[PDB]
C-alpha cells in the first residue's frame, strides 16, 4: 500500500457565539455574577472509545 | 371717605381671590403624587427582571 498527501488546501468554516449565566445581585446598574458550567460527557471526558 | 371705601372694598375682593386661587396648586399637587407613587412600583417591577 502507498500514501500520499493530496496536495490541495481544503477549507472549513466555524460558527461560534457566546451564551454565560447573569444574575442581577445589586440595586443598581453593573451589580452582578457571572456564572459557567461546562460540558461533561464521555467524549469531553475522553474515555467514547 | 370715598378713597377709603374703595380701597376697601378692593382689599376684600383680593382677598377672595387668593383662596380661589389657591384651590388649583392643591389638586395639580395631589396628581402629582399619584404620579409619583406609580413610577415607584414601575422601577420596583423594572428591577425584578435582571
Amino acid at each position: 500500500m502507498e500514501f500520499s498527501a493530496t496536495g490541495e488546501s481544503e477549507d472549513i468554516k466555524l460558527h461560534l457565539v457566546d451564551n454565560a449565566m447573569e444574575m442581577q445581585i445589586g440595586a443598581n446598574e453593573g451589580q452582578t455574577i457571572l456564572a459557567n458550567i461546562p460540558q461533561v460527557d464521555t467524549t469531553s471526558l475522553g474515555i467514547d472509545d | 371717605s370715598e378713597k377709603l371705601r374703595g380701597q376697601i372694598s378692593g382689599l376684600k375682593r383680593a382677598s377672595l381671590n387668593a383662596q380661589d386661587g389657591i384651590s388649583l396648586l392643591q389638586t395639580a399637587e395631589g396628581g402629582l403624587q399619584n404620579i409619583q407613587d406609580m413610577l415607584q412600583r414601575m422601577r420596583e417591577l423594572a428591577v425584578q427582571a435582571g
